[PDB]
RNA sequence: AAGGCGGCCCCCUGGACGAAGACUGACGCUCAGGUGCGAAAGCGUGGGGAGCAAACAGGAUUAGAUACCCUGGUAGUCCACGCCGUAAACGAUGUCGACUUGGAGGUUGUGCCCUUGAGGCGUGGCUUCCGGAGCUAACGCGUUAAGUCGACCGCCUGGGGA
RNA sequence: UUCUUCUAAAAAAAA
């Protein structure tokens, strides 16, 4: 993630657009990802509950859009 | 939205670096397949143009690696 | 002490501690300053206070070789990700280049085990 | 509380002055309900404060009462495993209280004769800037400035 | 087929699926005993050893701490050839075949209509979630059945002992 | 961040 300064640009939103590219990239979550070892096992659980949840949130929507609360 | 299935190629050449390039980011990684809208089949012949092209360096592998 | 114009800064921010290291445009270091040294300990060496008087600090210990330029190198996650940046910047720098250059494996070596807490 | 914030109650100002802190300050350092006892006192140290000072009794209150007001202070928070002491500034209201009240506990504890000489003593100190309520004052200002990295 | 398989290139090679036919003509399904494959740990011989890390040592926490946490670290993890043949070896659901309402996807062929752009209409293989009848002690399963049937095999008869 | 354990006897309604 470059990120070089151009002329007449303050330091505060080229920071601000430093920590954007950075988030975009995914550097923190990778390296907090390879911090400690995770087992085959867990990261496929992991993924599978992963996957459940965002099927699940979808279709409580589809639902939730249907009825009313009062 | 594939643009590979829109032109109706049979494989995607790994020297048309100019196409490529449109699906790496800056960081040289390459852009997610639910983003870009690329079908599967192509996607996955496209992964394997990028290497092919890494290995050959007519693409970086990392921005930083010099 | 031959005054260099342009340099650059590692930023080696840790969980624990952050490193700051001017340097030339070669990598040869000129001064270097920590959170660790700058008077915190334990909790308070961790957080972005700590962080930005260790950049202060730095910039003080550099200030002989009349840099005026800086493009910044940074490193690790840490709560000082950013706050030594601005201290950098409020110490009279012209911050040309920020880089983020830290160090991921391509599924390389197995790192430790995680902690049971 | 937890549901409302209470509406801030009225206090009549004093009657020889009409100010409204100086009547917070006798209200501070009544004991027993006896206020007519703890006005004579205050009205005895402000008018030997007057010959000490030259200034007017509220100026030289004031004077006095300025270099005992904190800025910041420390709260407990414990987010983490152990006590985070963290520096949060102190508004006005607060402000004038911590100041009165340092003031008043520091008279209480000096040993000369009488308490509105006590009293005098203390505010003479302390806009000269000595004193155990000064001292108090630093003390606070230097655990907030040794806890400033939590924010 | 299961265990399982993830950079790129080459050599040798197994299985699956689709569209049109042509061909042999029940040659089929299952299978006690038998044989082969079979994660990880472990064993033998010969290498290799960066990171991780049983045992072990030191430092913490604690009333104690032969643990959880920290710093090191040896077999092992890696390669070649054999041995061992065990797992919550799981879909806790043996294999093969026929029939019984549907919906939204993922992945992989293929036919037609003007591909009047990434459009529309079918028809196959694998696979995920919801659900009707029906079944089930219930939870749930629900054309990939735990529904309605047929062929064969293995297994169970109170808990502990085991 | 650590925070262990409480032996051994009960009674409950029947148109």
């Amino acid at each position: 993630p470059v990120i070089k300064v151009r002329e007449n640009e303050p330091f505060d939103v080229a920071l601000r657009r430093f920590k954007r590219s950075c988030e975009k990239a995914g550097v923190l979550a990778e390296v907090r990802r390879r911090e400690f070892y995770e087992k085959p096992t867990t990261e496929r659980k992991r993924a599978k509950a992963s996957a459940v949840k965002r099927h699940a949130k979808k279709l409580a929507r589809e639902n939730a859009r249907r009825t009313r609360l009062y | 939205f594939c643009r590979f299935t829109a032109e109706g190629v049979q494989e995607i050449d790994y020297k048309d670096i100019a196409t490529l390039k449109n699906y790496i980011t800056e960081s040289g990684k390459i852009v997610p397949s639910r983003i870009t809208g690329t079908r599967a089949k192509y996607q996955r012949q496209l992964a394997r143009a990028i290497k092919r092209a890494r290995y050959l360096s007519l693409l970086p592998y990392t921005d930083r690696h010099q | 002490r031959k005054q260099v114009s342009d340099g650059v800064a590692h930023i080696h921010a840790s969980f624990n501690n952050t490193i700051v290291t001017i340097t030339d445009r070669q990598g040869n270091a000129l001064g270097w300053a920590t959170a660790g040294g700058s008077g915190f300990r334990g909790s308070r060496k961790s957080t972005p206070f700590a962080a930005q008087v260790a950049a202060e600090r730095c910039a003080d210990a550099v200030k002989e070789y009349g840099i005026k330029n800086l493009e910044v190198m940074v490193k690790g996650p840490g709560p000082g990700r950013e706050s030594t940046i601005r201290a950098l910047n409020a110490a009279g720098f012209r911050i040309t280049n920020i880089t983020d250059v830290t160090p991921i494996p391509h599924n390389g070596c197995r790192p430790p085990k995680k902690r049971r807490v | 509380p937890r549901r409302r914030v209470i509406g801030q109650r009225k206090i009549l100002p004093d009657p020889k002055f009409g100010s409204e802190l100086l009547a917070k300050f006798v209200n501070i350092l009544m004991v027993d309900g006896k206020k007519s006892t703890a006005e004579s006192i205050v009205y005895s140290a402000l008018e030997t404060l007057a010959q000490r000072s030259g200034k007017s009794e509220l100026e030289a209150f004031e004077v006095a009462l300025e270099n005992v007001r904190p800025t910041v202070e420390v709260k407990s928070r414990r987010v983490g495993g152990s006590t985070y002491q963290v520096p949060v500034e102190v508004r006005p209201v607060r402000r004038n209280a911590l100041a009165m009240r340092w003031i008043v506990e520091a008279a209480r504890k000096r040993g000369d004769k009488s308490m509105a000489l006590r009293l005098a003593n203390e505010l003479s100190d302390a806009a000269e800037n000595k004193g155990t309520a000064v001292k108090k004052r630093e003390d606070v200002h230097r655990m907030a400035e040794a806890n400033k990295a939590f924010a």
